[PDB]
């Protein structure tokens, strides 16, 4: 009686959202930018091949300064990366050898991995012993981390298979806030540039935009047919696009409420692993199962470059800041950084 | 005259 | 309970989407069309540029 | 030292590298009171060392996680012998863990703990009425060696049609007190890295 | 004249298919990364040789041997004569070298995992092409010109390969016989014969097996008749020279140069997962 009342609440909630946003619509990403001087073809070349993991790479994350990335991988070991001499400045044992994601912090004090241990370790880079150490074990969530996002020194939005997400105090070690919305695994995660929202795609094929200080889910997109592998901000901080299993990446646009463009083509059938955005804006980026990253005009939506340089399938693509460098991991233990 | 071979 | 205390929250959190600001998608994307064309000159990816400025040979 | 850092880096994690291929990792699935702990004799974890070959033990207290075990030795399968109503419920466990996109490479070994309490069931196990299909079947006690032969086959039925000789099921069978656990083990992964090496040095 | 005729159609029957049988093996498996195993270090090598062991064999112990002159330099008769030798010793230490893994593979599999890498391939590959350029030294220093005349009063050379004296000459060939062909003559066959003991104790089981066999037995063919002449010529050159010396000793080098027209054959083109990469290779 009350809970299927409450089901056809929502239902009729989901329903006008749906409504107010196909009436919302008029025109395209397309059809707007249709009429511009395209990129050309971009002959982006593999610039520098990083080659130190010995199994398979789940997850990397760029710094805010160009030169360094930070790169986890299955043998139990999580390696900082210096792009522009293909060095490597911090290796970092891991308790469980199981991790599936990692951070590293805008200010590059931190790094933060996760995985099958259902524990986000935060790792100080700046420490007085000479060594990385474990600074927080954030041991609340019941689930596997899937992704971990650094909003500052002392705040850290995670994401994990217990289908929740949560924001750490990592002074304190625990929740401040949870993010409780999610149905199933929740598997992405990407910060807005200003840091007061976030976006994070879960295993039930919904990308849901959360209000840090509020704490609720402001937006839910539900875009895309499969698990949404990875999730990237425009670099405005008014859209993002995402990436699933589907074959498919869409954009969303935050203002609209709903998706603008897809960026799927007919001759992928396998799944997108990780989508990341260029500094205008203007290249889409996104790694795939076919082992081979596809380069994407995000303004025009054409396959601009084929990045082909990897053995085994792609997991992790990253744009820089600045926009120089693209880098991309894959489950053979070789990270490329690209033009 | 031509009599023997290279070895290999 | 716990499973009509979830429901309440789901349509709380639905009511709460209710509840946002609405654009239109031209003028999104004539905002993404000019933060391209704004940056396009401070990106080194659309156009390629020369090994003296670039870092990478 | 910034450039032999990233070499000493790598030299410390090659030697890590090669311990990490000495040792025969092993996954665990099973339902809860499966006997998967009475297996063993010796994200949780175990160690047990027979003539000088490792193995070792992982169990998980689901696609999405079982990605990260597409590189193991073989999947150690248990299944309780002697209840009648989750034996499809192991059913449905095999056919999700062996018909994977991910593990299209990795041989099951599938041990039937308990047995005894099956052979007293047997001795006391309503077969004919669970499966419909038990009729028609021909194969110590030779109601226990039927029952047995039966479950052997019912579970491997599965693995024979699918598989395509890249990787076939390899059972087992386990009393309460059998201690010929890691002997099982050690045969099976002797012949499962002899069908992997096969194909590797272009014999077959 | 019959016999010329058929000379110069075998060589250069093996000659072509040789040259674009090893260059294609070494295309695709120089291209293709993914294809690089444990075992394709093994037979990108062992291409390699065969295409050394072509180029420096066929050309010059047929044309000389047509013209009945060597119409060549001393500097190109020592350095060929190095080549053919560096190139038969590296083909045969690979195909025991091959040998070798496949039995650590089979007989005793969980212990050869700690040893048996790429890393551990290269080294092998490494040290065969290291010994077998020490080893086969002496050939350029032994074989020079020697001179002789003709009917009609013109000049000829002979490029061979003749030691001091006959006491050094027979312990050579001696010497060469066992390591060459002798030693891989019984290891390859232990080796192959424990391999199809274990699978003998269900029609591919049965392939596999008497592959092995022709791999021992066209070793044996190909190399038997060469390596018992140089015993022959050894102890006593007079009765050899007149028996096989011109057509015959053409057709037992030809058979022998055979060996590395084979090879690929029946360790690339009989793969079905190389058949599948050389397909996905060239357009
Ligand atoms: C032209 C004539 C004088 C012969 C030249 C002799 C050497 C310079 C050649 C002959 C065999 C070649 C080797 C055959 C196989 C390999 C393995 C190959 O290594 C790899 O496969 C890459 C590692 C991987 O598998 O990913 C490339 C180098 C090497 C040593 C080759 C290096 C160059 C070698 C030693």
């Amino acid at each position: 009686s009350e809970l299927d009342q409450l089901r056809q609440e929502a239902e009729q909630l989901k329903n006008q959202i749906r409504d107010a946003r196909k009436a919302c619509a008029d025109a395209t990403l397309s059809q707007i930018t249709n009429n511009i001087d395209p990129v050309g073809r971009i002959q982006m070349r593999t610039r520098r091949t990083l080659r130190g993991h010995l199994a398979k790479i789940y997850a990397m994350h760029w710094g805010t300064d160009s030169r360094l990335l930070v790169s986890a991988s299955q043998d139990g070991k999580l390696i900082i990366w210096d792009s522009y001499t293909t060095n490597k400045v911090h290796a970092i044992p891991l308790r469980s050898s199981w991790v599936m994601t990692c951070a590293y912090a805008p200010s590059g004090n931190y790094v933060a991995c996760g995985g099958l241990d259902n524990i986000c370790s935060i790792y100080n880079l700046k420490t007085r012993e000479g060594n990385v150490r474990v600074s927080r074990e954030l041991a609340g969530h019941t689930g596997y981390l899937s992704c971990c996002r650094f909003l500052d020194d002392n705040q850290i939005v995670t994401s994990s298979g217990d289908t929740t997400c949560a924001l750490w105090d990592i002074e304190t070690g625990q929740q401040t806030t949870t993010f409780t919305g999610h149905t199933g695994d929740v598997m992405s995660l990407s910060l807005a540039p200003d840091t007061r929202l976030f976006v994070s795609g879960a295993c039930d094929a919904s990308a849901k935009l959360w209000d840090v200080r509020e704490g609720m889910c402001r937006q839910t997109f539900t875009g895309h047919e499969s698990d949404i592998n990875a999730i990237c901000f425009f670099p405005n901080g008014n859209a993002f696009a995402t990436g699933s299993d589907d074959a498919t990446c869409r954009l969303f646009d935050l203002r609209a409420d709903q998706e603008l463009m897809t960026y799927s083509h007919d001759n992928i059938i396998c799944g997108i692993t990780s989508v990341s955005f260029s500094k205008s804006g203007r290249l889409l980026l996104a790694g795939y199962d076919d082992f081979n990253c596809n380069v994407w005009d995000a303004l025009k939506a054409d396959r601009a470059g084929v990045l082909a340089g990897h053995d085994n399938r792609v997991s992790c693509l990253g744009v820089t800041d600045d926009g120089m460098a693209v880098a991309t991991g894959s489950w053979d233990s070789f990270l490329k950084i690209w033009n | 005259d031509y009599m023997g071979w290279m070895d290999f | 309970t716990a499973s009509i205390a979830q429901a309440r929250k789901l349509v709380e959190q639905l009511k709460m989407e209710a509840n946002i600001d609405r654009i239109k998608v031209s003028k999104a994307a004539a905002d993404l069309m000019a933060y391209c064309e704004a940056h396009a000159k401070e990106d080194p990816l659309l156009t390629p540029v020369p090994a003296s400025e670039n870092p990478f040979r | 030292a910034a450039v032999e850092r990233s070499k000493m880096i790598d030299r410390n994690l090659r030697e890590d590298g090669e311990k990490a291929r000495r040792t025969l990792r092993l996954l665990l699935l099973g339902a809860d009171n499966s006997g998967k702990s009475t297996i063993v004799k010796q994200i949780f974890e175990t160690k047990f060392q027979v003539d000088k070959v490792n193995f070792h033990m992982f169990d998980v207290g689901r696609r999405k996680w079982i990605q990260c075990f597409n590189d193991v030795t073989a999947i150690i399968f248990v299944v309780d012998s002697s209840d009648y109503n989750r034996l499809q419920e192991a059913l449905n466990d095999f056919k999700s863990i062996w018909n994977n996109r991910w593990l299209r490479t990795i041989s099951v070994i599938l041990f039937l703990n308990k047995q005894d309490l099956l052979a007293e069931k047997v001795l006391a196990s309503k077969i004919e009425d669970y499966f419909p299909e038990f009729a028609r079947y021909t194969t110590e006690d030779p109601r226990v060696t039927r029952a047995k032969y039966f479950i052997r086959k019912e579970f491997v039925d599965i693995s024979t049609a699918s598989g395509d000789g890249r990787h076939i099921c390899y059972p087992h069978f386990t009393c309460a007190v059998d201690t010929e656990n890691a002997r099982r083990i050690f045969n099976d992964c002797k012949d499962i890295i002899l069908q992997m090496n096969l194909r590797e040095y272009n014999l077959v | 004249e019959w016999q010329p005729a058929v000379q110069i159609l075998l060589y250069s029957l093996i000659f072509l298919l040789s040259v674009l049988g090893n260059t294609l093996v070494i295309t695709v498996l120089i291209r293709n990364k993914r294809m690089r195993t444990v075992t394709n270090i093994f037979l990108l090598s062992l291409a390699v040789s065969d295409l050394m062991l072509c180029l420096f064999c066929m050309p010059f112990n047929l044309i000389p041997n047509l013209l009945k002159d060597f119409i060549f330099g001393s500097a190109v008769c020592k350095t060929t004569t190095y080549f053919m030798g560096t190139s038969v010793s590296v083909s045969t230490f690979n195909l025991v070298a091959i040998s070798l893994e496949r039995y650590g593979a089979i007989c005793k599999p969980l212990q050869s995992r700690v040893w048996q890498t790429k890393s551990h391939a290269l080294k092998v590959i490494a040290a065969t092409w290291c010994l077998s350029f020490t080893i086969m030294t002496p050939y350029p220093i032994y074989s020079n010109l020697v001179p002789f005349t003709k009917n009609n009063n013109q000049t000829a050379n002979m490029c061979r390969f003749l030691l001091p004296n006959d006491v050094m000459q027979q312990s050579w060939h001696t010497f060469l016989l066992l390591i060459l062909f002798l030693i891989p003559g019984i290891v390859m066959m232990v080796a192959y014969g424990l391999i199809s003991l274990e699978l003998y104790q269900l029609m591919a089981k049965k392939r596999v097996i008497r592959m092995l066999i022709v791999i021992v037995v066209l070793f044996f063919l190909c190399w038997m008749p060469i390596f018992s002449a140089n015993a022959w010529r050894a102890y006593d050159t007079a009765s050899a020279e007149r028996r096989l010396s011109g057509t015959p000793i053409s057709f037992i080098l030809l058979l022998s140069y055979t060996s590395s027209c084979v090879n690929p054959i029946i360790y690339c083109f009989m793969n079905k997962r190389f058949r599948l990469g050389f397909m996905a290779t060239f357009p």
